[PDB]
């Protein structure tokens, strides 16, 4: 008929939004995962640089 | 006379055409029109599954 169509027309366009939101929180999850890890790895070489400044004192 | 029982007939006959020519005429063409209207309906079921044909 027609209505249906119309139901099947709203039917995907929310499916498109939640493909779009879904795209978009992985890609800032995991860019803020991957600052967290580089913000780990600048701990772990200040926690190795103050071992050596404590080594030369 | 002879003439009037068949003359009367031979009007009579003629108003009996008359209703079966129009009641011919509109039973062609509501049948038609029905037959058009199920093909519509038909061709939208079809070409709306097709116009879908996964998204």
């Amino acid at each position: 008929m027609d209505a249906i169509k119309k139901k099947m027309q709203m039917l995907k366009l929310d499916k498109e939004n939640a493909l779009d939101r879904a795209e978009q929180a992985e890609a800032d999850k995991k860019a803020a995962e991957d600052r967290s890890k580089r913000l780990e790895d600048e701990l772990v070489s200040l926690q190795k640089k103050l071992k050596a400044t404590e080594d030369e004192l | 006379d002879k003439l009037k029982e068949a003359e009367t007939r031979a009007e009579f006959a003629e108003r009996s055409v008359t209703k079966l020519e129009k009641s011919i005429d509109d039973l062609e063409d509501e049948l038609y029109a029905q037959k058009l209207k199920y093909k519509a309906i038909s061709e939208e079921l079809d070409h709306a599954l097709n116009d879908m044909t996964s998204i």
